[PDB]
């Protein structure tokens, strides 16, 4: 395949005169307006596939559940006995921007679940727990106890790992509709206060994490980590990329009293 | 003699002429076509009315002063109210349909301006109250009179920062969606066709709307001197190959 | 060699190999040439 | 107010005119649905598309 | 129950009314039934909030 | 094992279904058809909103007693409010349509009575008050209620007497025109299937009816014993075929 | 593979009017009773297959 | 490839594609058409 050889030009065609109002941006060239050498491109483009740009794992979610005597506990998902998430891909930042320079977008998700433990006070020892962590579709019974009938998990997948070992399962492309909206200017319904912009076209399930050993003496804090990567993704409809930071899960709400994002010059117009 | 420059669109029983284009623009390179039963879904036959609600509603027109900041309409919502097409749409369940928008502002070789005309697929505003404030039902549609970007911050409304895009983007950025310029010194009219953009094949007209039109001043109008210091600006939208779905009694939406 | 059954579990996809920026550079109705004058 | 074999029948009245026999929405999953065999079934799963059929026996 | 994809409505109404023949009296019922139609698709399994348990049954 | 009968009609989105029917009459033995451009005048493109036009609306019902006279109704009148069909109605300058007319009513095998179903092409009523007086517009375009021939003469409104037909000629006469008879020992509903009847290839639907719908009690209605002396008759109308043409403001019409 | 075309009807043969009584559920679908447009399933049910159901 | 002798330890069985509703929906003993009268 990068550069033709061009030459001195004294034509009546100019390919450097164009009319931006149109809205196309023209092809130009080096070689349309100096004169040029052959070279060749040795590259294609490869690493900026949308498959590679959303195909690595990213950090989506951390909780945190603990391993203590439930005895006289009288709201387990409040001491962090049990914990649940509904999954999500823009609350950590970082893999979002990445989404949203897209409108919709289609994929299988490949989870990788870290889970560490930490003793912060005197133990005579580590114990060895394994996690369990339940995939709760919506209008499943949600658990209510560490230990409830809905940890029996007859219907819904769950899968169990040892803390400090790591999870890895793929989900299929699980959206009701034909893609996922990273956008959506709607309501659920014509009700007069109804929320704005959340939808239910990016729903992608909710897990709940336990750690299944009973308690030993002392407490432990297990940390969970959730990893998501894209697999066969298709993309649709490019945006303007995320200028200002982000305040909330699925509106596009920006802070008051924010910074100016584009750099002032020390210096001039003029000025290099 | 064909010349870039002037057109003529018919549509339906309506006709719009001008002798002083800039091409236009395509969406995605894409023209509206109709519902493919590959891709349908609802087993209902649908309803197309044709030329009467394919030709061209004239929304009331705005003017553009030193001090404008910009116009956002949303589609169907603009639409709203527009004769047939409008009944229509309150009418059925379900209805689907693509757009030829035509932004018309006419000036003389001493001024000067230039707005940026574009069409944004699934425009979610953002609350200026910050945080997970929503922007309520009645600020996300105000029908044929749009949003004026250079209005009041109002209570459960949309935030109305134009180097913002009115989402956290920047203005700048706004080039990588369909658009065309209306450069008082080349252009005086815009032209852009827009096919259905969507994730499911059909949809609600009324909860959800799927392009924002927007128009933006970018430099400034400068009029002759001792000239009036303003223009009007025009904006006539036509829907095209409309189809309408699930028919029944007339839905109701706030305000 | 897939060891498991269904797609969703296959490694990642392979390189589109399509690119084709006109429907984003060159959307407009009329075909314009580089060379010949924009607005005629 | 207790489960009883009348809740299966939808009665009719001589001589109305123009009123109304009975009403409900459509969620499957909930509701007067949620016992039947249907909805006891859709209940095992996340999603549904698709049509449903409605008769009605007179007695 | 999801608001976004809720399903409608289904309503029942005179068209002209119910007449009994002499001698005959009161109220009379109609049964009614729900099937799915060949068209039907569920997808996504998961467990039913139709059925729980505090301790574990023994013979 | 297919009856007379039993029948169903399905037209759009609406299904009725009878099991008790006398075959259907099917006016002048033709069936309603689209509007030919050999017989085209008007150069206008034509809107065939199809299923959600062509659906079937039930009128408010009636209630025959021992002294009902009987009740008329003009089409395209009666339809003025029914869902989107109404709307094109008063939205295009033109429009041309035919009907399927369903007329229903059921008691027991111990009831008699005897209705006679007649579709007039081109009633034009009489005023009571004899000489020339007309009959003013509002009296001519009662909507869905119709006209209660045995409410009392009003003024500027038509003459209401049964025996003459509201024109002069006699009621033993009506067999003429196309019709069915609903005897509660037979039959349950009546049918009748029009075709678009005019002279001219399509008109206005405002200021011109092109046909009345009659139903009139000529067996008195007898109950048997200690029964509620009456039964209520539905009517439920689809337009059929229909087309709108000549799309503009939206018509303002008396009262 | 879910529903085919089907236009208005006017007919002697009625597919909705059913006896109960004799135990069947009568294979009825949109299209006996409404006007309907072609769609494919885009389906296969291999999700409800009682191997499937019992498997986990 | 199945890596032990007996069949109990091979993975789970692969779709019935069998389907028939008919013993269950119309286990009539003299056929119904539909359209056609149900009570003859």
């Amino acid at each position: 395949t990068a550069s033709i050889s061009s030459g001195p030009k004294h034509t009546q065609k100019v390919p450097i005169l164009t009319a931006n109002e149109t809205g196309a941006t023209m092809p130009v060239l080096p070689s349309d307006s100096i004169e040029t050498r052959t070279t060749y491109m040795h590259f294609n483009g490869s690493e900026t596939d949308v498959e590679c740009f959303l195909g690595r794992a990213a950090c989506v979610h951390v909780t945190e559940i603990q391993n203590k005597d439930a005895t006289g506990i009288d709201n387990h998902r409040e001491a962090k006995l049990f914990n649940d998430w509904k999954i999500n891909l823009s609350s950590l930042v970082q893999l979002r921007k990445k989404l949203e320079l897209f409108t919709y977008v289609r994929f299988d998700s490949e989870y990788t679940i870290l889970a560490t433990a930490s003793q912060p006070d005197s133990a005579n020892y580590s114990s060895n727990l394994v996690v369990q962590a339940m995939y709760v579709p919506p209008g499943a019974p949600n658990p209510k106890e560490w230990d409830d009938y809905t940890w029996q998990s007859a219907s819904n997948p769950s899968v169990f790992f040892k803390v400090g070992d790591t999870s890895r399962f793929s989900v299929p492309y699980v959206g009701l509709a034909s893609a996922y909206n990273c956008f959506y200017d709607g309501y659920s319904h014509d009700d007069a206060e109804t929320q704005y912009g959340i939808t239910v076209l990016a729903h992608m399930g909710s897990m709940a994490f336990r750690i299944v050993n009973e308690h030993d003496e002392h407490k432990t804090l297990v940390k969970i980590r959730v990893y998501h990567r894209a697999k066969h993704v298709e993309a649709w409809i490019p945006r303007a990329p995320r200028a200002l930071p982000y305040t909330s899960i699925g509106r596009t709400n920006y802070p008051k009293n924010t910074e100016p994002v584009i750099k002032k010059r020390k210096g001039d117009i003029k000025s290099y | 003699g064909y010349s870039d420059r002037v057109q003529q669109i018919t549509l339906g029983n309506s006709t719009i002429t001008t002798q002083e284009a800039a091409n236009a623009v395509v969406c995605y390179a894409e023209w509206p076509e109709y519902l493919p039963d590959v891709d349908a879904s609802d087993v209902n036959k649908t309803s197309k009315p044709d030329t009467s609600v394919c030709r061209f509603y004239t929304l009331d027109s705005k003017t553009w002063t030193t001090g404008s900041k910009g116009w956002c309409w949303k589609l169907p919502d603009a639409l709203k109210d527009m004769g047939v097409f409008g009944q229509n749409m309150f009418f059925h369940s379900l209805g689907r349909s693509g757009y030829t928008v035509h932004v018309q502002c006419n000036a003389t070789k001493f001024h000067s301006g230039c707005l940026l005309v574009v069409v944004i697929p699934e425009h979610q505003l953002a609350s200026h109250e910050g945080g997970n404030v929503s922007v309520k039902y009645t600020f996300t549609h105000p029908g044929e009179r749009g949003i004026d970007l250079s209005s009041a911050n109002e209570v459960g409304g949309p935030v109305k920062d134009v180097l913002y895009n009115m989402n956290g983007t920047l203005l700048g950025n706004l080039l990588i969606f369909p658009h065309q310029f209306i450069n008082l010194r080349t252009n005086n009219t815009a032209t852009i066709v827009i096919p259905y953009i969507n994730s499911v094949p059909i949809d609600s007209m009324t909860r959800h709307n799927n392009v924002s039109l927007m128009v933006i001043p970018i430099a400034p109008l400068t009029v002759p001197t001792g000239a009036t210091p303003s223009l009007p600006i025009t904006v006539t939208i036509a829907p095209m190959c409309t189809e309408f779905s699930g028919i029944r009694s007339k839905s109701i939406v706030p305000q | 060699i897939n060891y498991y059954k269904d797609a969703a579990s296959t490694s990642s996809a392979g390189q589109s190999l399509s690119m084709d920026p006109s429907k984003f550079t060159e959307p407009v109705k009329d075909l314009m040439l580089k060379g010949a004058p924009a607005l005629n | 107010t207790k489960d009883e074999v009348n809740s299966y029948l939808i009665p009719l009245n001589a001589n109305r005119q123009n009123e109304q026999v009975f009403g409900t929405n459509l969620f499957i999953g909930d509701g007067v649905f949620k016992t039947t065999l249907l909805g006891e079934i859709v209940q095992y799963y996340t999603h549904w598309s698709g049509s449903l059929r409605f008769s009605l026996m007179y007695t | 129950p999801d608001t976004y994809t809720s399903a409608g409505f289904l309503s029942c109404w005179y068209q002209t009314s119910l007449i009994l023949p002499p001698e005959t009296t009161g109220q009379v019922y109609l049964l009614s039934f729900i099937s799915a139609c060949p068209d039907f698709k569920l997808r996504l399994m998961k467990d039913t909030q139709t059925i729980s348990q505090t301790v574990a049954l023994t013979e």
